[PDB]
RNA sequence: GCGAAGAACCUUACCAGGUCUUGACAUCCUUUGACCACUCUGGAGACAGAGCUUUCCCGGGACAAAGUGACAGGUGGUGCAUGGUUGUCGUCAGCUCGUGUCGUGAGAUGUUGGGUUAAGUCCCGCAACGAGCGCAACCCUUGAUUUUAGUUGCCAGCAUUUAGUUGGGCACUCUAAAGUGACUGCCGGUGCAAGCCGGAGGAAGGUGGGGAUGACGUCAAAUCAUCAUGCCCCUUAUGACCUGGGCUACACACGUGCUACAAUGGAUGGUACAAAGGGUCGCGAAGCCGCGAGGUGGAGCCAAUCCCAUAAAACCAUUCUCAGUUCGGAUUGUAGGCUGCAACUCGCCUACAUGAAGCCGGAAUCGCUAGUAAUCGUGGAUCAGCAUGCCACGGUGAAUACGU
């Protein structure tokens, strides 16, 4: 039995959606650019610690709105790559691409953040059981009342595949009101797929 | 054309038949009445099977006669 | 249901001559669905039998109750790793439930035309203390009498 | 003596949003005819859940459209230019 | 008056007079073919010793033939009560005030119909 | 023999008949919902992430 | 009745024949510039040959053509190498931790024992006292009700028209946002208590009915053919382009459905009551031609308004009178309609004709505990067209549960 994506059922109930953009018989050309880009700004902006991007669209132009750890990477006194990135955007929508960056707090909350911290070690050639316990022992100092990172994958090497874990506090899943997050990242390592997820239960 | 307001052959058929063995490659043209005595060559998935359009077999579609599934008992 | 009893419902008093002997044999007539054309049925069939037997249509359907309610019924008790025949005496749910069952389980023994009158036969045929439904009552003690 | 129409897919962001302008409504004019509901559209999406055989498991997904239209009765020369003026949250649906 | 059953619905307004149980601007035995049936909506009017001395009107939408038959029922037992609460002592027992709760059951995916499913064979 | 197909359906044909519809981020041939453009594994895998808007799961 | 929410072509991965090589399709560069689109001949087209030809924008800029390669390109292999994504045990009631205590020790206790429950749910008793993920609850929909807003919905008070049509009003319904309501709450027996048996009241009574939600893990379970990936193999062919064909073949055996074998029925005419959905380059009305499937016509509609859209089982009269028939409808001939460049292999439907097995199915086997099974219709996804299947919606509405 396989558990349901504790995102993908807490939406519209406790959570919106990414996207927030009305459309009446133009969703298809809408939509399909809502997921391109999204894929311009994962490559160009990758090392920049983005989250999330919250494209919202309206009266023929469309506002990208990216959340970041690492704020002054994007934008700032360089100020170029909010207007590099401006030519980019708007060169793909064919219109206005306003962006403005948000600037991420307690950077230990954002699962994917916080699992791209053991995506890059683990690709580094690091222990599994080690790389996932430094962290998850390091983000429970800031305030998360439970986490669960598994690394899933033919780990450690080995012929045969088996999967590994941690935990530490209180992540009840089946309550409706849990604030729960969730990532998934592939650790592209130079063997194979290993894929590690991570998922940090919060205030409330 | 099942319908009554319609009557076709491919595109060259009738033209090659209009002039003048005949090897009129794919199917589907069926025989009006204006090619009895020019013998065709209807292709069949491999090889001509060669059928003489008499005025008996005149409306029918050109492919019938050549059969596709060889099935020489069980 | 592997726990304790249970009880039934079988309860809604009929238009005319309210009761529930008859909307029981008005449910056990109807297929798919069919109230309609059963309950229509099951008034033309008191019709016939009120006239053709002279006393009222209640008394008549109800006269051949003691001719169909069964009073042993064999049971299959498991002895010895397999099934015989054990007669044991039947409660008041195989009383009435098999009881209005017979009849129509016997409608194609009538050999009328219409089911108007064939349901109409019946009940005065073993109101008669004859026909095939109390022969029936009357067949199935007689092997529940061999055990 | 116009009418607006509002699609928005959260009931809560629209009638919010409808409960502003049916305010502003009042300022401008006395009689407005406020927010009044209308059937929501729903639709449902049966995509199934294998990547491959096993035919008896799906998932079903559904899409909402609240609506909800505001009207003028006997509107005023404030109606034409204190309307175009807000900018409502994105998603709500304008159409006068 | 006002009473529901399966997706039928009927309103009823209920006046002294000679007791023509009228429905849906036609004649009730007009409406309904089968007046056997139709003496059930005298129980929330024989139950009280009522029976004519209300012209009945009603107003129906929905279901189905014996749908109403079940709403026009309780649709006027919520009136005669609402005459005079006297009533209710005997329209809250014979279970006409109580509302049929049964409704028609959602058809859920890897079955046929509600709560059958395929036919199971093993080997 | 996968790559090479989707030149042909993006490729406008001789015929409208010939003309057909496949996802629009994996070229799947089978189960494409037109009013997405997705189908059906693209299209669930977006929904729980949440880039489809409107879209949630519906208990009833 | 499995991937396939649409195999004439296409899709197509397969066969035959015919054709291409830096390639049909990307990134690195140079010489040209916006390249195309169009007509004529041949061919089955894939492709060759002729012409006007594509008038760029601001040295730079997007897009293109032509020139050799780095490369591409694999629905080619290994799910006993993998990410994933799933299934079944199973919505079964389990899986553990901290502080104490017992044991030299792995370990044990808590979590065993008596009841109770849908449930390690709850109580009592014990060297244990507590807690976390699971159960229950939060969430959605149905059943009663308050307030709010009353149109495109509703029509009582008023009349008005063939018609709710018209003025006019949000009274009732109904739509939809915020709330109330049910918790063994009260009473009797019983129990020590948990709880169990019954009664009032209430729309609703014992988690009211139904969804969503699937713990620790099992099957080296399914998928390299959704996407991605370790390693291998082909890389003037295991890559690429077209036309035809196969995917629908038939001497047979098995799985899931449809239609019947008749009087609770057929035939003829009349005639009544739905719920949920879809519509812009789309739904397509009225009239007109038709037995006919349909064609012409274009009203109203970016829709609580108009359209798809007359629902059928039910009911009321006449006829049939227990026959392989006034049931059944396969099969075949002729004659037709629709879409599509094209209905022969191989689509759907209509009329006339033809009229076959079947007269309730052997041993055995399947589903369902109430609006359930059974039975009659309607809508959507995919979709130029094609569904007895799938996903949803309603109408008529049963039978029995002693017991393991
Ligand atoms: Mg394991
Ligand atoms: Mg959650
Ligand atoms: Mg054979
Ligand atoms: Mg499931
Ligand atoms: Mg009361
Ligand atoms: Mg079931
Ligand atoms: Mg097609
Ligand atoms: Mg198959
Ligand atoms: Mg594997
Ligand atoms: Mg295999
Ligand atoms: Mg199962
Ligand atoms: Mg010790
Ligand atoms: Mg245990
Ligand atoms: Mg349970
Ligand atoms: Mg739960
Ligand atoms: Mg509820
Ligand atoms: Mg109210
Ligand atoms: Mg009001
Ligand atoms: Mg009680
Ligand atoms: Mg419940
Ligand atoms: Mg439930
Ligand atoms: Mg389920
Ligand atoms: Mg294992
Ligand atoms: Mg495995
Ligand atoms: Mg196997
Ligand atoms: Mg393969
Ligand atoms: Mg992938
Ligand atoms: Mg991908
Ligand atoms: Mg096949
Ligand atoms: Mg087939
Ligand atoms: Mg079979
Ligand atoms: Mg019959
Ligand atoms: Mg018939
Ligand atoms: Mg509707
Ligand atoms: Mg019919
Ligand atoms: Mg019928
Ligand atoms: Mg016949
Ligand atoms: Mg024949
Ligand atoms: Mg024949
Ligand atoms: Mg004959
Ligand atoms: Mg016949
Ligand atoms: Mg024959
Ligand atoms: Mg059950
Ligand atoms: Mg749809
Ligand atoms: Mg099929
Ligand atoms: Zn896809």
């Amino acid at each position: 039995g396989q558990k349901v994506h504790p995102i993908g059922m807490r939406i519209g109930v406790i959570r919106d959606w990414d996207s927030k953009w009305y459309a009446e018989k133009d969703y298809a050309d809408f939509l399909h650019e809502d997921l391109r880009i999204r894929d311009y700004v994962a490559k160009r902006l990758s090392d920049a610690s983005v989250s999330r991007v919250e494209i919202e669209r309206a009266a023929n132009r469309v506002n990208i709105t990216i959340h970041t750890a690492k704020p002054g990477m994007v934008i700032g006194k360089g100020g170029s790559e909010v207007e590099a990135l401006r030519k980019n955007l708007n060169e793909l929508t064919q219109k206005r691409v306003h962006i403005n960056i948000v600037e991420i707090k307690r950077a230990d909350l954002d699962a994917k953040l916080v699992a791209e911290n053991i995506a890059r070690q683990l690709e580094g050639r690091v222990s599994f059981r080690r790389a996932q316990k430094q962290a998850i022992q390091r983000t429970m100092r800031a305030g998360a009342k439970g986490i669960k990172t598994q690394v899933s994958g033919r780990l450690g090497g080995a012929d045969i595949a088996r999967a590994e874990h941690y935990s530490e506090g209180t992540v009840p899943l089946h309550t409706l009101r849990a604030d729960i997050d969730y990532a998934w990242e592939e650790a592209d390592t130079t063997y194979g797929k290993l894929g590690v997820k991570v998922w940090i239960y919060r205030g409330e | 054309r099942s319908l009554k307001k319609g009557p076709f052959v491919d595109d060259h058929l009738m033209k090659k038949v209009e002039a003048a063995v005949i090897k009129t490659w794919s199917r589907r043209s069926t025989i009006f009445p204006t090619f009895v005595g020019q013998t065709i060559a209807v292709y069949d998935g491999r090889k001509h099977v060669p059928v003489y359009v008499q005025e008996d077999m005149v409306g029918h579609k050109l492919g019938e006669f050549a059969p596709t599934r060889t099935y020489r008992g069980h | 249901p592997r726990k304790g009893p249970v009880a039934k419902r079988d309860v809604l008093p009929d238009p005319i001559y309210n009761s529930k002997l008859v909307t029981r044999l008005i449910n056990k007539m109807m297929v798919d669905g069919k109230r309609g054309k059963s309950q229509a049925i099951l008034y033309s069939a008191f019709d016939i039998i009120a006239q053709e037997t002279g006393k009222d249509p209640m008394e008549v359907f109800e006269q051949a109750m003691k001719n169909i309610m069964p009073l042993l019924e064999v049971k299959a008790r498991r002895v010895g790793g397999a099934n015989y025949q054990v007669p044991i005496e039947v409660r008041a749910d195989r009383r009435s439930t098999l009881g209005l069952r017979w009849l129509v389980n016997y409608a194609r023994l009538r050999g009328e035309k219409t089911m108007e009158v064939r349901v109409a036969r019946e009940i005065m045929d073993a109101a008669n203390n004859t026909g095939a439904s109390v022969k029936k009552r009357e067949d199935t003690h007689k092997m529940a009498d061999a055990n | 003596k116009i009418r607006i129409r509002l699609k928005a897919y959260d009931h809560r962001i629209l009638d919010q949003s409808a409960e502003k302008i049916v305010e502003t409504a009042k300022r401008s004019g006395a009689s407005v005819s406020g927010p009044i509901p209308l059937p929501t559209e729903k639709s449902i999406y049966t995509v199934l859940r294998a990547v491959h055989k096993y035919k008896d498991s799906r998932e079903q997904f559904e899409m909402r459209t609240h609506k909800r239209l505001i009207d003028i009765v006997n509107p005023t020369p404030q109606t034409v230019d204190s309307l175009m003026r807000l900018d409502l949250p994105s998603g709500v649906d304008i159409e006068i | 008056g006002t009473g529901r059953r399966k997706s039928s619905v009927a309103r009823v307004r209920l006046v002294p007079g000679d007791g023509k149980i009228v429905i849906n601007n036609r004649d009730w035995e007009d409406y309904i073919p089968f007046a056997a049936l139709r003496e059930v909506i005298k129980q929330p009017l024989v139950a009280t010793e009522t029976l004519g001395n209300y012209d009945v009107l009603v107003n129906v939408h929905g279901g189905g033939y014996t749908g109403q038959a079940g709403a026009i029922r309780h649709g006027v037992a919520r009136a005669l009560l609402q005459v005079a609460p006297e009533y209710r002592p005997a329209l809250k027992s014979a279970g006409l005030l109580t509302r049929d709760p049964r409704m028609k059951e959602r058809k859920k995916y890897g079955l046929k119909g509600a709560r059958r499913a395929p036919q199971f064979s093993k080997r | 023999a996968k790559k090479s197909m989707i030149a042909k359906q993006k490729r406008t044909p001789k015929y409208a008949v010939q003309a057909y519809t496949r996802c629009e981020r994996c070229g799947r041939p089978h189960s494409v919902i037109r009013k997405f453009k997705l189908c059906r594994i693209c299209f669930r895998e977006l929904a729980y992430k949440g880039q489809i808007p409107g879209v949630k799961k519906a208990s009833w």
